[PDB]
């Protein structure tokens, strides 16, 4: 029997940690360089897709290091998900002996 | 044995179908003279299909439900004899023809009308590279490390 | 100045012009006739020569002293199939990391030559050859001899060589009779001996 | 309505004109090959498209060509 | 352009004997010819022949 | 170098650290290629070297065979004795989150570097005695990538060894060529 | 003379006699070494 609590919390704050402090430079280098979805040498919005255009309202930050509500989302939902996986496979019930 | 294949001189159908195939045949023979022409050949038949059992059965063969040999090609030590052996004179046999065929053509290509040799084969010189031939793997080697095997400035189309 | 051919009324290929010792122009199916092939052939031909002399001395020699008696050691084909100090598996390995390093010595040797002549731990050494194939030095040429002035050097290197095409041919005809006839060389040449016409290679065959 | 094109390839040999079973084409002066001719296709309306042209033209790739299109009673060959 | 009996390889991409060698046997000094060297090869094409008028920037050399 | 009299390939000149011009197949043609060859070479190399100690000491001192050492997980409880002793945090679990975590973020922090001479050699914090101050550098470079490619290859010894020999260590095969070895060698398995 | 022996080069005379040597070997080799079906060597 595993906490459930307890393993989603410790989950998703180490998934948060590291995606706030140790891969947050190579994110954000790596989403630089490939910088937007482009057709023909311009962006989806600039060449006319109307319902293209970013949405910045939602992207406003206020940390020092920039870190989004977005990237909250994806490194929660790494978290939940590696939480759940533990768990399962604590109650499985299956012990191979290798 | 090998998946599941019985030899042929412990299996059961290879010496059933023997018998039935001598069986047919001294059937066919009792309707000739003992010592005519046909009771010979027939006789001749006989013994040949005996000696082609026994042959099979003491060459080491697997066999099949139906009683039929099968063969065994994945390289192993005790069939080497089905496919290896002779896929090896195959290959050599193989080698030296295409090999002399390529050196009497590189020999015409340098010649007053090469067609002419090509339609009307010049017998001696066909017979020279025909000999020399025993030893095609050497020279093949020999000329795949000299790089005068293959060409680099040939026709090709527009891409 | 015409040297003997083997065949007589015939003339010598382009590429064998009577320098190499044992030259008879023998070399009817051009296996040496690109430019580069003819020193690795003559480099193996020397090199197959002088293990067959060995297994020559090897084979025959010991058979010889068995069937007189001095010796006893067992027949030569089934002599690999005995009881040793060592695994036979083992001894195979030891020499194929012994024979590596001489035949990785000799294959510098041959494609650059004189750049292996010194002694790798020792730099003192320094193997004193000239000709690819004839090593020289102490460890090879202790007593002196071939070392000399050309077209004298010729007629040793043309005896060493026809005293190996010799043995390979010996060796050779050794292997294919023990496999045929399952007896020693020398209780078959007493054979042929007592009875000439009749026990031969024909055989019941 | 077919088309016929011709390019400077051409060595002005008039075969393709005398091989036109419609009158197609016909010889132009010009410069530019040693016969000082190059042929023209003025007539076009009245190609059927049987490429004996293209089959009468000595060159490494045609200097005459026709490309097939929109087809017309005159194309069609109809005698009816 | 090149002189005669020399041997040059085809240069033009259309041409049968593309990267095949030729031998020149006329080059027309005409100012306004365009394609004045004439080039005999070995080997027929599709339609037949074995001779072709070339400009001097589709040959070679060799 | 590598072997005497060779010609020696353009790009390996002979200046790097342990520079034999051993380069038969052509890896180190592509010059940013050589440089991160040279890196990881020196990473993998710095790796073997603290691991085989570990491999041997706990053999010598007994209670390890560093196969049976990973024996305790994949093993319904276990989850104990480092050094005969329980260990109170042994879960395999616990010790996996935390080797991740702990190596992921060094290694990032190791990612983090331009000058590729500090991407091989940092200095500094990780020289405390200041070694590379005596003018000796290129000695004790030679000397570090020697015993580096010697470690590397003990290791994939260490490991065909085990291979071939199930539930053995380095140390136990050695006895077993100690033992009679002319019949106790690789010719058990290459000739079966 | 000349002439018969240039005609008897032809490829069709040449093909004629070479297979008609190579099927009379492969028919006495299975004439005498009858039924081969693998490689006793
Ligand atoms: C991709 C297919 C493939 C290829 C290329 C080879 C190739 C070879 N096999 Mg082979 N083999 C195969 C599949 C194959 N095997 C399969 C599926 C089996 C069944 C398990 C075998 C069983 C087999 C045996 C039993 C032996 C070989 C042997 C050999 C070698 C002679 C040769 C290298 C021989 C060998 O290597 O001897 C040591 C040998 O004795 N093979
Ligand atoms: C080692 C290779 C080799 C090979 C394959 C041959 C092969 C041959 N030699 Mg020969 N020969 C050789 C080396 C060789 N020789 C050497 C080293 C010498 C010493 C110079 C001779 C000296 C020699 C003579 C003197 C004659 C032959 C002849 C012959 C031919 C017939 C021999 C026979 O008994 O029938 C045969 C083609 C005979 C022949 O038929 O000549 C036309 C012949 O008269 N040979
Ligand atoms: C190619 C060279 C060669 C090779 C591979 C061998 C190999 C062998 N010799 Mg041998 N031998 C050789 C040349 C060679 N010999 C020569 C030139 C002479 C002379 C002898 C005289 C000789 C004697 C007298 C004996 C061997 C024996 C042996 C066997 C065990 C030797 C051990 O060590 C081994 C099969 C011994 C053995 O077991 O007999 C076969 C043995 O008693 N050899
Ligand atoms: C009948 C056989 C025979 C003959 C005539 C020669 C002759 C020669 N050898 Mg050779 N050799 C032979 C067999 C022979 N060898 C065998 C079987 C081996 C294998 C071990 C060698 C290994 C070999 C080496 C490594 C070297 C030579 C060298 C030489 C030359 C030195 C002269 C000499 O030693 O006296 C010849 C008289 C005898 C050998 C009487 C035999 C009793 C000379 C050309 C050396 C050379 O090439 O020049 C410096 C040299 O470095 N030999
Ligand atoms: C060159 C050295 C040499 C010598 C001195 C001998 C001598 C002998 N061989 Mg031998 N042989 C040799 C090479 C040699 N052979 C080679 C190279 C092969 C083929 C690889 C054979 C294959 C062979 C067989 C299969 C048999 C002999 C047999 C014999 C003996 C009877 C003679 C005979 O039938 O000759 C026949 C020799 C040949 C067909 C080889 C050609 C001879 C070369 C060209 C010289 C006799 C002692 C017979 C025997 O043991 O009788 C008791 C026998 O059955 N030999
Ligand atoms: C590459 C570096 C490396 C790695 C991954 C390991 C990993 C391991 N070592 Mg180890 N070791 C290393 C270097 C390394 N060692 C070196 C350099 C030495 C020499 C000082 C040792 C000496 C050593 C001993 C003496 C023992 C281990 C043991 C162990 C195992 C238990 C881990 C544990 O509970 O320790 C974490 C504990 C506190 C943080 C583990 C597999 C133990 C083992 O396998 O026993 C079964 C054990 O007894 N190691
Ligand atoms: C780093 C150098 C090194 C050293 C000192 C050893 C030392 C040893 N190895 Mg070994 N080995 C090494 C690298 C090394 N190995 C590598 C790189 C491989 C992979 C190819 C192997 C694969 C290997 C096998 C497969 C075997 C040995 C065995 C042995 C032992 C007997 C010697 C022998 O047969 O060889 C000995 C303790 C043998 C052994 O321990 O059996 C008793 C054995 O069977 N080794
Ligand atoms: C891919 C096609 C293929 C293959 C691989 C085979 C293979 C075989 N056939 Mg088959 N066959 C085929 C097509 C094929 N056939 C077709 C299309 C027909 C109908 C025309 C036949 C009709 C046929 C008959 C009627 C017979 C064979 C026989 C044979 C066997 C050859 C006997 C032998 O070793 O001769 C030995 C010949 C050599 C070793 C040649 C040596 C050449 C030089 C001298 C060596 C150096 C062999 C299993 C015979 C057999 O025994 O079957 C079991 C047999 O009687 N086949
Ligand atoms: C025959 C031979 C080669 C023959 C080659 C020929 C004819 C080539 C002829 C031609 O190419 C030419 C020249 C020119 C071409 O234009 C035409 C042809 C016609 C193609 C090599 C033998 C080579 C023979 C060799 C190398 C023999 C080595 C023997 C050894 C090592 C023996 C060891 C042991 O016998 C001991 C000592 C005792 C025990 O231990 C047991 C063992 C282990 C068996
Ligand atoms: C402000 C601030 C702060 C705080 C912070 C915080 C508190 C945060 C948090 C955060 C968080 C806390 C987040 C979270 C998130 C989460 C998520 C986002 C999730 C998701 C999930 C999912 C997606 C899931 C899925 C699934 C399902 C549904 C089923 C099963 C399977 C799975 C698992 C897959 C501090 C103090 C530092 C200071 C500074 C400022
Ligand atoms: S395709 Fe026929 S009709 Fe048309 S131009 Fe050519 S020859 Fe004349
Ligand atoms: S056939 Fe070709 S080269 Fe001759 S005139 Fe017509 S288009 Fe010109």
């Amino acid at each position: 029997e595993a906490n459930t609590a307890l393993t989603i919390t410790l989950s998703t704050g180490a998934l948060l940690f590291l995606g706030r402090f140790v891969f947050l430079p190579f994110q954000r280098d790596n989403v630089s360089r490939q910088g937007l979805p482009v057709q023909n040498g311009v962006t989806h919005f600039d060449a006319g897709d109307s319902r293209a255009q970013e949405v910045t309202s939602f992207l406003k930050t206020n940390d020092p290091a920039g870190f989004t509500i977005v990237d909250v989302l994806a490194w929660g939902a790494l978290g939940h998900a590696v939480g759940f996986f533990i768990l399962a496979t604590i109650n499985n019930g299956y012990n191979p002996q290798f | 044995d090998v998946a599941g294949l019985t030899p042929c001189k412990e299996s059961k159908g290879f010496a059933k179908r023997e018998k039935q195939e001598i069986k047919k045949l001294e059937s066919r023979l009792k309707l000739y003279a003992p010592d005519s022409a046909p009771a010979l050949a027939l006789n001749a038949t006989i013994e040949k299909t005996k000696r082609r059992f026994a042959f099979y059965g003491n060459e080491g063969l697997l066999c099949g439900t139906d009683g039929l040999p099968h063969l065994i090609v994945d390289g192993d030590q005790a069939h080497l004899g089905e496919f290896v052996y002779p896929g090896l004179v195959f290959l050599y046999i193989a080698g030296w023809i295409g090999w002399v065929g390529r050196a009497y053509l590189i020999d015409v290509r340098t010649s007053k009308k090469p067609t002419e040799k090509e339609i009307i084969i010049d017998v001696p010189l066909a017979l020279r590279i025909m000999s020399k031939g025993l030893t095609w793997p050497v020279a093949a080697i020999g000329e795949l490390r000299s790089g005068k095997l293959v060409e680099k400035s040939a026709n090709i189309t527009v891409s | 100045t015409d040297r003997p051919l083997w065949l007589p009324g015939s003339e010598a290929p382009k590429w064998l012009d009577g320098s190499l010792p044992g030259d008879y122009g023998f070399d009817p199916l051009d296996l040496a006739a690109e430019p580069g092939r003819l020193n690795w052939m003559v480099q193996a031909e020397l090199v197959h020569c002088r293990w067959a002399m060995l297994g020559a001395a090897g084979i025959f020699i010991p058979e010889l002293l068995t069937k007189i008696g001095i010796l006893n050691t067992p027949s030569w084909y089934k002599a690999g199939d005995a009881t040793y100090f060592a695994d036979q598996g083992t001894l195979f390995i030891v020499e194929l990391l012994l024979m590596a390093w001489a035949e990785s010595r000799r294959w510098a040797d041959i494609a650059r030559p004189g750049s292996v002549n010194t002694d790798p731990i020792f730099p003192n050494n320094k193997l004193t050859g000239t000709d690819v194939g004839y090593p020289g030095g102490l460890w090879f040429d202790p007593l002196g001899w071939g070392s000399g002035s050309e077209d004298k050097l010729k007629e040793i290197r043309t005896k060493e060589v026809k005293n190996g095409r010799l043995a390979m041919l010996a060796v050779l005809g050794a292997f294919v009779q023990a496999n045929v006839t399952h007896v020693g060389p020398i209780d078959n040449l007493f054979a042929h001996l007592a009875d000439p016409y009749h026990t031969t290679i024909l055989q019941s065959l | 309505a077919h088309s016929v094109k011709i390019y400077d390839t051409c060595i002005g040999c008039t075969q393709c004109v005398r091989a036109c079973p419609t009158d197609v084409l016909e010889m132009v002066p010009w410069d530019g090959c040693k016969a000082s001719q190059i042929a023209s296709a003025p007539r076009t309306e009245d190609c059927v498209g049987c490429k004996r042209c293209e089959s009468a033209c000595p060159t490494d790739f045609l200097s005459v060509r026709v490309y097939l299109g929109a087809e017309t009673t005159r194309s069609m060959g109809l005698a009816y | 352009g090149p002189k005669r009996g020399s041997i040059v390889k085809v240069l033009r991409r259309e041409s049968y004997w593309f990267n095949d060698t030729g031998k020149v046997v006329a080059v027309d000094q005409a100012p306004g010819v365009r394609y004045p060297v004439v080039v005999r090869f070995d080997k027929v094409n599709y339609a037949g022949v074995s001779t072709n008028n070339y400009s001097p920037d589709e040959l070679e050399a060799a | 170098e590598w072997l005497p009299g060779n010609p020696r390939p353009s790009y390996l000149d002979g200046s790097a650290p342990g520079d034999f011009g051993f380069d038969p197949l052509g890896l180190g043609e592509v010059p940013e290629n050589l440089e991160r060859f040279k890196e990881s070479e020196l990473i993998h190399a710095r790796w073997a070297m603290l691991a085989i100690p570990g491999v041997l000491i706990p053999e010598a001192l007994g209670y390890g065979n560093w196969v049976s050492a990973q024996k305790w997980a994949a093993t319904p409880g276990g989850q104990a004795t480092y050094l005969g002793n329980p260990v109170p945090w042994g879960n395999l679990p616990i010790i996996l989150a935390v080797e991740f975590i702990a190596i992921a973020f060094v290694e990032s922090q190791r990612n983090g570097e331009s000058d590729p001479e500090k991407r091989k050699y940092p200095g500094g914090p990780f020289d405390p005695l200041g070694f590379s101050k005596g003018a000796n550098l290129e000695e004790l470079k030679l000397k570090e990538i020697k015993n580096g490619r010697l470690a590397l290859v003990a290791f994939l010894g260490f490991v065909v060894q085990a291979v071939a020999y199930p539930g053995t260590g380095p140390l136990e095969n050695l006895k077993t060529h100690l033992a009679d070895p002319w019949h106790n060698t690789i010719a058990h398995v290459l000739i079966p | 003379m000349q002439d018969v022996k240039t005609y008897l080069s032809t490829a069709p005379v040449l093909a004629t006699l070479w297979f008609g040597f190579l099927a009379g070997l492969l028919i006495e080799i299975n004439r005498f070494f009858p039924d081969a079906l693998v490689l006793p060597l």
